[PDB]
C-alpha cells in the first residue's frame, strides 16, 4: 500500500519544482498514472480481506471507494481551471498541492486498520476541505460556510474519540480482525446506549441524517468546484464507510435503539426530496439530492441485512459519480452566466447541442435509469427494507416519484423551451468540459455492464 | 461440458410429422438451405480453431482445500485456531449457497421441460427443493450481516436446546 | 534523454521504490513460513521457499 | 437578484418565535415523524410476536 | 432448434447496428431513413419464420445466458422466453413500426433533426422488444423504465411549446406510479419465492397473493391509461404524429395489460383479484367513452378510443380469457 | 493517457481477472459435492452444520 | 509511573542502557527527523526574503545534522524507557502468582452465548 | 454591482418613510405596496401580488421574456416557482370550482356504489359446475402422488 502512498507524496514536490505551463501536464499525467496504479489493486478474494502490511489492509468495501478516489483526482484537477488560471502562480501551486495532500489523507483514511488511526485520518481529511472552500469560496458567505462546516463536523466527531478510547481499553487492540474474533455482545444498560449513540451520531452527522443536513447547503453553494466534488463524493461516502465498519460491534442493542433514526431518515427523505422541488440556486438542488440518497443509505445501514449492505455500497458509488458529474455540469453553466440562479439561464437545446446530451445522461442516472448502478442500489435497499417491514414501501416509492419529478425539473427547467435572448455571451462548448463529462460517464456505463466488482463484503 | 449425473435430463421424445398435405413443407426447404448455407462454414472454422488450440496443451486445475478442524475445537480467544476455523466455515458457506443455486436451476429446467402440466413429475424435484431449503432456512437464515461463525454456533445451540425442551415436554 | 527533464520521471521511480519496500517489509514479516494447518507441504525440490 | 436574496438569505433575519410559528413548527415537523414512529413500532411488534409464535409463512424466506 | 434460437437472437441483434452506426459514422449518410427502414424490414422477415415454426409444431423454448451478479441464493442472467406472446407478437409490432417508418420518412421530410428522430424511435423499439420478451423479471423492469423514458423524449420532441414538456411531465409521472406498483410486486416475489423469475413463480403457486396482485394492478393502471391514472393520454397526444401513432398503437400502450396477461397462472384463482380486474376495466371503459363524446381535436378522440379498447382488454382479463385479449392486442 | 491507456486497458483488466471472491471455484466445488452426495445416497445439504457429538448443551 | 531509582540520580542514559539494541543507521524515524530538519532549513530560507532551495546550503546541511543528532540520542533513550517498563511489568508478574490466576481455556464446545437475531 | 440598501430588512413601520422607501425600492405604486403582514413567518417585506397571474397576462402584449410574461422590472410575486406555466395553471374555469367538485364526487360515488351492487349480485347463465373426469381432476393439482384418493364422481344425467 506504501506503493500507493509514496508516489502520491512524490507528486507534491513535483508541483513545486515545475514552472508556468509546466505544472499542469506533470500533475495530470502522473495522477492518471496513479489511477492505473490502484486499478492494479483489485485482487480481493474469498476468505477475508487482504493485508497490506502489519498496518494496512483492504476490505472489498474499501477497494471501489479507493479506486474512485484515485479516479476522481485528475478529473477534479482539470475541472478546477478557468476559474483560477488568472490568479497567481504561487497560489495556483498551493491549490494543487492542497488537493494532493487531501488525496493522501483520503487514501490513509480508506486503508485504515485501527479505528483511532481512522479517526486521525478522518479529521486530516477534514482540514484541506476547509482551506479550499474558504480561500476560493467565491461568494460573500464563505465565512459562514466554513464556520458551520468545521463546527458541525468536529463537535459531532469529537466524542467518537472518547468512545473508541474506552473500547480500546476494555477489549484489547483495534485491528478490524481483533475487533472481530473477540467482540462479545453488550446488553441494554444505559451506558451502552450512550456509547452506541456517540459513535453512530458522529457518523450520522457526517452522512448527513435529516436533522443535521443544514451543515450541507452552504458548504456546497459557496464552494469552488474542486472542493465541492471532493466534499460530496469522497467525504459523504467516507462517513458511510466508517459506519459500515464500526457497526460490526454493538449489534445486540442496535435493534432496540435504532427506531428513532430510521423514522427520522424516512420522513426526512420525503421532506428533502420535497424541498428540492422548489428552490432556486441550481447548485443546491444537487446538494439536497445528495441528502436524499444519503438518507436511503442510512436506512440501508441501520437495517442489517447482507442485502442491505450490498445495496448500500452500490448506492454509495453510483451517487458519488452522479453528484460529482452534476456539480461539474452546474459549474459549466455558471461559467456561462454569472447567475447561479435557476430560472435565468434557459434555452440551450439550440445552443451547445451536445451539452444537453450530458445533462440528459446524468439526469437519467439520477432518475435511476435501470441498467445503471443507482437503480441496482436503490432496488436492493428497497428489497431489504421491505423484508424489514411490510409498510415502508410507501415512503420508498414516493421518494422515487418526487425524485423523478425534481430531477426532470432540473433537466427541463434550465435547458428547455426558450433562451432569454439577452445573454449573447455564451461560448460554444470547450473540449475540456466535454472531456470531463467523458471521464464521468464512461466508467458509470462500464460498471453498468459488469457490476460484480463494486458490491460489498457481503457478496 | 458438465456432469449429467448432477444435471439430469429427462429422456428424449421426438415424433416425425407426416403430411397428409400437398402444398408441401416450406420450412423444411428453408431448414435444409439453412444448414447448407450457415452450418457449413462455422463448422470448418471451428475445425480450424480447434487445431490451432490443440496444437499445444494447457490445464487449469480445480482448486481443492484440506479440512482444518472446527470452531468447536478452538479455545477461548486464541485467534490462531479461530482464523482457520472461520475460513473453513466461510468456504463451506459459499459452496452451500451455490448448491442452492444448482437446485434452483434444476427447478427452472423442470418447469420449462415438463410444460403446462406443472404438477406432473417435477414433484420429486420440488420435494427435494423444499427439503434442502428447510435445511437452509433452519441453519443460515436469521443471522444478519456480521455473521462470523460464533452467531452460527449460537443459533445451533439455542435451536437444539429449544427442540430438546420441546421433546422433553412432549414426552 | 534523462538530463533533458527529470521532473517527469519521478512517480514511477517512487512507485517502484514503495513496491520494493513493501517486498522488504513482508519479508521481514516472514513468520509462519509453512506452519499453517491448511498450507503445509515440504520444501521442494531445491531451495527451501514457498513465498518470497 | 432582489427576489432571490429575499427568498433564501433574508429569511433567518428576520424572525421572532411567535405562537403561530412555533405551533406550526412543532406540528408540521414533529407530528408526521412521531406518527410514523408509532406505526412502525406497531407493525414491527406484530411481526416479531407473530414469528415468535412461529406460525408465519417463512417456509422459504431466505432473501431477508 | 438451433435455427429457432438463431433466428430469434438475430431478430434482436438486427436492431443494434444503426444506433452504433450513426454513433460511429460522423459522415452523414443520406440513405439513413432508407437504412433504418430496410433493417426493420429485414428484422420482420427474420421474425416471420420462427413464429410460423411455433404454430407449425410448438417447440416452445427459452434462452438464458450471461449471468451477472449471481450473488446469493438467486441469480439473474439476460434471458428471454419464446412462448406464444413474446413468440408471435413481435411480427405485428415490427410490421406496424415498419409502416410508420415509411410514414415518418414522408411526414418529417422538412427537419434536419431527422436522424436523431429515427435514433430515438428505433431505441424505443429496442426497449419495447426487451420488455415484451423477457422472463427474468429485472429485465422486464429494464424495458419498463426504458419505454417510459423514450416516451418522455419523443413526446417532448418539439422543444419550446411549454404545453408539450408539461405533457411529458405528466407522462413520466404516471410511469413512476406504475413503477411503485411494479417494485412492490418484485418485493413480494423476492421475499416469498427466493427469486424474481416467471418460471419459479409458476412452479410454486402461492395461496395468499393479494399484495402482489394489488401491485400488478397498480402497474397496469399506471402504464396503460386507465381510470384514476388515465389523463396523461391527451397529454400524450400533445406530441408529433408518428410518435403518437407508435406510442398508442401497440408499443407502450399495451405494456400495462401485457404484464397482467403474462401472469395468468397467478391470476387463475383469487376471485377477489378477477373482480378487481373487470370492475376497474369497466370503470375505465365507461369513463373514457363518456368523455370521448363531444370532442373535436382528432388526436384526443383517437386516444380516447384507444383507452376504451384497453378497458375492454381489462375486462377480458377479468374473465379468465387471456388469449382473446392478446388477439385483441394484435388486431 | 486518459482513455487510450486507461479506459480500454481498465476495460480489459476488469472485464476479467481471476474469480473475484471465489465465484467459479464455488460453482465447480458445489458441482462435485452434490454429485458425490447423490452418488453415495446421503441427503444433500445436511442440516446442523456442526457435529452434535461435539456440542454440549448447558443444563437446567 | 514514577522513577524507579531517582536515587540513583537523573542520568540521561544509564550505564545499564548499553545492553539494548541501538537504533540502526537510516531507521525511518530519524529519516523523518531529517526531513523535518530539511523543511526547517527551507522555511528558514522562506521567512526572510532569501530564495528557497539555494543560497543557504550550509544552513540546510546544518539543520539536517543537528536534528538527526538530537533525534538519535532521544531514540536511544526511548528504547531504554520501553525496555525498563516491560521488565518491571514482568517482574511484578513473577513476584506474585497469587493474584493473576490462570484462566483455564473454556473452549467453545461448552461456552454458552445467546443469539438475538437481526431480522 | 448591487447596493447594500437594495436588500430588505423589516416590515412596513413606520408608514411615511418606510412605505416611501419600499415604493422607491420595489418599483411599485405607493399605496399598492402590501407587506404580508408581520406574523413573523419570515417573508421580510416582499410584496403581495394578485397571486394567480400566469394564465392571466394575455399573450399578445409582446413583452420581453416570452415564456414568463415578465417585463424585466415587475417586483415578481413571491411564489413564482409555483407559477411558471408548466407548473400550476390557474385559468378562470369554464364552470366554477364548487360545481366541479360536487359533480365529480357525486359521479364517482354513484358508480362505486353501483359496483358494490354488482359485487353482491352476480350474473350467471344457469348452469351447474363442470364434471371433471378423475375426482375433481385430482393428481394434477398441487401434488399428492400416493397420499390419499379423494373419491367424488359424476353421473350421466
Ligand atoms: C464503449 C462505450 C462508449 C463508446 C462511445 C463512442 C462515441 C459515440 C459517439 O460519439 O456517439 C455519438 C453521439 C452524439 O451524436 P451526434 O450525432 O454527434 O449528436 C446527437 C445530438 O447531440 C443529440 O444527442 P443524442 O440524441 O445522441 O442523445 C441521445 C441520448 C439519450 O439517452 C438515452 O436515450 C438513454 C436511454 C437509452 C435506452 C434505455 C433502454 O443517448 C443515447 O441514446 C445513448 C443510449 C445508449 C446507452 C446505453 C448503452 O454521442 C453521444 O450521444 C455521447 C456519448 C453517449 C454514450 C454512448 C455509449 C455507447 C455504448
Ligand atoms: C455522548 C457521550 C459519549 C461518551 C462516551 C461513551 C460512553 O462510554 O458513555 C458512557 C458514559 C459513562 O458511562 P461509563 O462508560 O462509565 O459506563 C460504566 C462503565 N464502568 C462499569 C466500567 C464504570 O455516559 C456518560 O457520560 C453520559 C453522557
Ligand atoms: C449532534 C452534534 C451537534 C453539534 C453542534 C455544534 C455547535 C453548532 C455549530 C457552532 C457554530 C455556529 C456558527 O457558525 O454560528 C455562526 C455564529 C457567528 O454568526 P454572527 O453572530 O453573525 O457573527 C458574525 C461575526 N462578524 O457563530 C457564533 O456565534 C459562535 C458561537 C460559539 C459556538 C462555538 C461552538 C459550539 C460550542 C458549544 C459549547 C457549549
Amino acid at each position: 500500500m506504501l506503493k500507493y502512498i509514496i508516489p502520491t507524496m512524490m507528486l507534491m514536490p513535483l508541483t513545486w519544482l515545475s514552472k508556468n505551463s509546466m505544472i499542469w501536464i506533470n500533475t495530470t499525467l502522473h495522477s492518471l498514472l496513479i489511477s492505473l496504479t490502484s486499478l492494479l489493486l483489485l485482487n480481493q478474494f474469498g476468505d477475508n480481506s487482504l493485508n497490506f502490511s502489519l498496518t494496512f489492509f483492504s476490505d472489498s468495501l474499501s477497494t471501489p471507494l479507493l479506486i474512485l478516489t484515485m479516479w476522481l483526482l485528475p478529473l477534479m484537477l482539470m475541472a478546477s481551471q478557468h476559474h483560477l488560471s488568472k490568479e497567481n502562480l504561487a497560489r495556483k501551486k498551493l491549490f494543487i498541492s492542497m488537493l494532493i495532500l487531501l488525496q493522501l489523507f483520503l487514501i490513509m483514511t480508506f486503508t485504515a486498520t485501527e479505528l483511532i488511526f481512522f479517526y486521525i485520518m478522518f479529521e486530516a481529511t477534514l482540514v484541506p476541505t476547509l482551506i479550499i472552500i474558504t480561500r476560493w469560496g467565491n461568494q460573500t458567505e464563505r465565512l459562514n460556510a466554513g464556520l458551520y462546516f468545521l463546527f458541525y463536523t468536529l463537535a459531532g466527531s469529537l466524542p467518537l474519540l472518547v468512545a473508541l478510547i474506552y473500547i480500546q481499553n476494555t477489549m484489547g487492540s483495534l485491528n478490524f480482525l481483533i475487533l472481530q474474533y473477540w467482540v462479545q455482545p453488550m446488553p441494554n444498560s444505559w451506558s451502552n446506549t450512550f456509547m452506541w449513540l456517540a459513535c453512530m451520531m458522529a457518523f450520522m452527522v457526517k452522512m448527513p441524517l435529516y436533522g443535521l443536513h443544514l451543515w450541507l447547503p452552504k458548504a456546497h453553494v459557496e464552494a469552488p468546484i474542486a472542493g465541492s466534488m471532493v466534499l460530496a463524493a469522497i467525504l459523504l461516502k467516507l462517513g458511510g464507510y466508517g459506519m459500515m465498519r464500526i457497526t460490526l460491534l454493538l449489534n445486540p442493542i442496535t435493534d432496540f435503539m435504532a427506531y428513532p433514526f430510521i423514522m427520522l431518515s424516512l420522513w426526512g427523505m420525503i421532506m428533502t426530496s420535497s424541498i428540492c422541488l422548489r428552490q432556486t440556486d441550481l447548485k443546491s438542488l444537487i446538494a439536497y439530492s445528495s441528502v436524499s440518497h444519503m438518507a436511503l443509505v442510512i436506512v440501508a445501514i441501520l437495517i442489517q441485512t447482507p442485502w442491505s449492505y450490498m445495496g448500500a455500497t452500490a448506492l454509495m458509488i453510483a451517487h458519488g459519480l452522479t453528484s460529482s458529474m452534476l456539480f461539474c455540469l452546474a459549474n459549466s453553466n455558471y461559467e456561462r452566466v454569472h447567475s447561479r440562479t435557476m430560472i435565468l439561464a434557459r434555452g440551450l437545446q439550440t445552443l451547445l447541442p451536445l451539452m444537453a446530451a450530458w445533462w440528459l445522461l446524468a439526469s437519467l442516472t439520477n432518475l435511476a435509469l435501470p441498467p445503471s448502478i443507482n437503480l441496482i442500489g436503490e432496488l436492493f435497499v428497497v428489497m431489504s427494507t421491505f423484508s424489514w417491514s411490510n409498510i415502508t414501501i410507501i415512503l420508498m416509492g414516493l421518494n422515487m416519484v418526487i425524485t423523478a419529478l425534481y430531477s426532470l425539473y432540473m433537466l427541463i427547467t434550465t435547458q428547455r423551451g426558450k433562451h432569454t435572448h439577452h445573454i449573447n455571451n455564451i461560448l460554444p462548448s470547450f473540449t475540456r468540459e466535454n472531456a470531463l463529462m467523458s471521464l464521468h460517464m464512461l466508467p458509470l456505463l462500464l460498471l453498468s455492464l459488469n457490476p460484480k466488482i463494486i458490491l460489498g463484503p457481503l457478496y | 461440458s458438465w456432469d449429467k449425473d448432477v444435471y439430469p435430463e429427462p429422456p428424449r421424445r421426438t415424433p416425425a410429422p407426416s403430411p397428409q398435405t400437398s402444398l408441401p413443407n416450406p420450412i423444411t426447404y428453408l431448414t435444409k438451405a439453412f444448414d447448407l448455407l450457415v452450418d457449413r462454414p462455422v463448422t470448418l472454422v471451428r475445425e480450424f480453431i480447434e487445431r490451432q488450440h490443440a496444437k499445444n496443451k494447457y490445464y487449469y486445475y480445480h482448486r481443492e482445500f484440506r479440512r482444518v478442524p472446527d470452531i468447536t475445537e478452538c479455545h477461548e480467544k486464541d485467534v490462531l485456531c479461530m482464523f482457520e476455523a472461520e475460513m473453513q466455515w466461510k468456504r463451506d458457506y459459499k459452496v452451500d449457497q451455490e448448491i442452492v443455486n444448482i437446485i434452483q436451476e434444476r427447478l427452472k429446467a423442470c418447469q420449462q421441460r415438463e410444460g403446462e402440466s406443472h404438477r406432473q413429475n417435477c414433484a420429486k424435484e420440488l420435494q427435494q427443493f423444499t427439503q434442502v431449503v428447510k435445511a437452509y432456512q433452519d441453519r443460515y437464515h436469521d443471522l444478519g450481516a456480521h455473521y462470523s461463525a460464533r452467531k452460527c454456533l449460537a443459533k445451533q445451540k439455542q435451536r437444539m436446546l429449544a427442540e430438546r425442551k420441546a421433546t422433553k415436554e412432549a414426552a | 534523454v534523462v538530463r533533458d527533464h527529470w521532473i517527469h520521471v519521478l512517480v514511477p521511480v517512487g512507485f517502484v521504490f514503495g513496491y520494493y519496500l513493501d517486498r522488504k517489509n513482508d519479508e521481514k514479516l516472514a513468520a509462519f513460513r509453512n506452519k499453517s494447518l491448511l498450507y503445509k507441504r515440504e520444501l521442494k525440490p531445491n531451495e527451501e521457499v514457498t513465498w518470497k | 437578484i432582489r427576489w432571490t436574496c429575499a427568498r433564501s438569505a433574508n429569511v433567518y433575519p428576520n424572525f421572532r418565535p411567535n405562537t403561530k410559528t412555533s405551533l406550526l413548527g412543532a406540528l408540521f415537523g414533529i407530528g408526521p415523524l412521531i406518527f410514523w414512529y408509532y406505526v412502525f413500532k406497531t407493525d414491527r411488534d406484530r411481526k416479531e410476536k407473530l414469528i415468535q409464535e412461529g406460525k408465519l409463512d417463512r417456509t422459504f424466506n431466505i432473501s431477508y | 432448434m438451433n435455427l429457432f434460437s438463431s433466428l430469434t437472437l438475430v431478430t434482436l441483434i438486427l436492431l443494434t447496428m444503426p444506433i452504433a452506426a450513426i454513433n460511429f459514422n460522423t459522415h452523414k449518410f443520406t440513405n439513413y431513413p432508407l437504412y433504418v427502414k430496410t433493417t426493420i424490414s429485414c428484422a420482420f422477415i427474420t421474425s416471420m419464420i420462427p413464429t410460423m415454426m411455433f404454430i407449425h409444431t410448438g417447440q416452445e423454448m427459452i434462452i438464458s445466458n450471461w449471468h451477472w451478479l449471481t450473488i446469493q441464493t438467486l441469480k439473474l442472467s439476460l434471458s428471454f422466453k419464446m412462448d406464444f406472446f413474446s413468440m408471435m407478437f413481435v411480427p405485428v409490432a415490427l410490421f406496424v413500426t415498419w409502416s410508420i417508418m415509411e410514414f415518418s420518412m414522408w411526414y418529417m421530410h422538412s427537419d434536419p433533426n431527422i436522424n436523431q428522430f429515427f435514433k430515438y424511435l428505433l431505441l424505443f423499439l429496442i426497449t419495447m422488444l426487451i420488455l415484451v420478451t423477457a422472463n427474468n423479471l429485472f429485465q422486464l423492469f429494464i424495458g419498463w423504465e426504458g419505454v417510459g423514458i423514450m416516451s418522455f423524449l419523443l413526446i417532448g420532441w418539439w422543444y419550446g411549446r411549454t404545453d408539450a414538456n408539461t405533457a411529458a411531465l405528466q407522462a413520466i409521472l404516471y410511469n413512476r406510479i406504475g413503477d411503485i406498483g411494479f417494485i412492490l410486486a418484485m418485493a413480494w416475489f423476492l421475499i416469498n419465492l427466493n427469486t424474481w423469475d416467471l418460471q419459479q413463480i409458476f412452479m410454486l403457486n402461492p395461496n395468499d397473493s393479494n399484495l402482489p396482485l394489488m401491485g400488478l394492478i397498480l402497474a397496469a393502471t399506471g402504464k396503460s391509461a386507465q381510470f384514476g391514472l388515465h389523463p396523461w393520454l391527451p397529454s400524450a397526444m400533445e406530441g408529433p404524429t408518428p410518435v403518437s401513432a407508435l406510442l398508442h398503437s401497440s408499443t407502450m400502450v399495451v405494456a400495462g395489460i401485457f404484464l397482467l396477461i403474462r401472469f395468468y397462472p397467478l391470476t387463475e384463482n383469487n376471485k377477489f383479484g378477477q373482480s378487481i380486474m373487470l370492475c376497474l376495466g369497466a370503470m375505465t371503459t365507461l369513463f373514457t367513452a363518456m368523455c370521448a363524446l363531444t370532442q373535436n381535436d382528432i388526436k384526443k378522440i383517437i386516444a380516447f378510443s384507444t383507452s376504451s379498447q384497453l378497458g375492454l382488454m381489462m375486462v377480458t382479463i377479468g374473465i379468465n380469457q387471456p388469449h382473446l385479449a392478446f388477439l385483441h392486442i394484435c388486431t | 493517457f486518459g482513455f487510450s491507456i486507461v479506459l480500454v486497458l481498465g476495460s480489459t483488466f476488469v472485464a476479467y481477472l481471476p474469480d473475484y471472491r471465489m465465484q467459479e471455484w464455488a460453482r465447480r466445488e458445489a458441482e462435485r459435492l452434490v454429485k458425490y452426495r447423490e452418488a453415495h445416497g446421503l441427503p444433500l445439504m445436511e442440516s446442523n452444520c456442526f457435529d452434535p457429538s461435539k456440542i454440549q448443551l448447558p443444563e437446567d | 509511573m514514577t522513577g524507579r531509582q531517582a536515587r540513583a540520580p537523573l542520568q540521561f542514559l544509564p550505564d545499564e542502557a548499553r545492553s539494548l539494541p541501538p537504533p540502526k543507521l537510516t531507521d525511518p524515524r530519524l529519516a523523518y527527523i531529517g526531513f523535518l530538519g530539511y523543511c526547517s532549513g527551507l522555511i528558514d530560507n522562506a521567512i526572510r526574503r532569501r530564495p528557497v532551495l539555494s543560497a543557504g546550503l550550509h544552513r540546510q546541511f546544518l539543520y539536517i545534522t543537528s536534528f538527526v543528532f538530537v533525534g538519535y540520542y532521544l531514540l536511544k533513550r526511548q528504547d531504554y524507557m520501553y525496555a525498563v517498563r516491560d521488565h518491571d511489568m514482568f517482574s511484578y508478574i513473577k513476584s506474585h502468582p497469587e493474584d493473576f490466576p490462570e484462566k483455564d481455556k473454556k473452549t467453545y464446545r461448552e461456552v454458552f452465548e445467546e443469539f438475538h437475531p437481526v431480522r | 454591482s448591487h447596493i447594500t440598501k437594495d436588500m430588505l430588512p423589516g416590515p412596513y413601520p413606520k408608514t411615511p418613510e418606510e412605505r416611501a422607501a419600499a415604493a422607491k425600492k420595489y418599483n411599485m405604486r405607493v399605496e399598492d405596496y402590501e407587506p404580508y403582514p408581520d406574523d413573523g413567518m419570515g417573508y421580510g417585506d416582499y410584496p403581495k401580488l394578485p397571486d394567480r397571474s400566469q394564465q392571466e397576462r394575455d399573450p399578445w402584449y409582446d413583452w420581453d421574456h416570452p415564456d414568463l410574461r415578465l417585463n424585466w422590472g415587475e417586483p415578481m410575486h413571491w411564489d413564482l416557482d409555483m407559477y411558471i406555466r408548466n407548473r400550476v395553471d390557474t385559468s378562470p374555469t369554464p364552470v366554477n370550482w364548487n360545481l366541479m367538485c360536487k359533480h365529480l364526487f357525486g359521479f364517482v360515488a354513484f358508480m362505486l356504489f353501483m359496483f358494490w351492487v354488482g359485487e353482491t349480485y352476480p350474473t350467471y347463465q344457469p348452469v351447474g359446475p363442470k364434471q371433471y373426469p378423475y375426482n375433481n381432476l385430482y393428481l394434477e393439482r398441487g401434488g399428492d402422488p400416493n397420499k390419499e384418493p379423494e373419491p367424488v364422481v359424476h353421473y350421466e344425467i
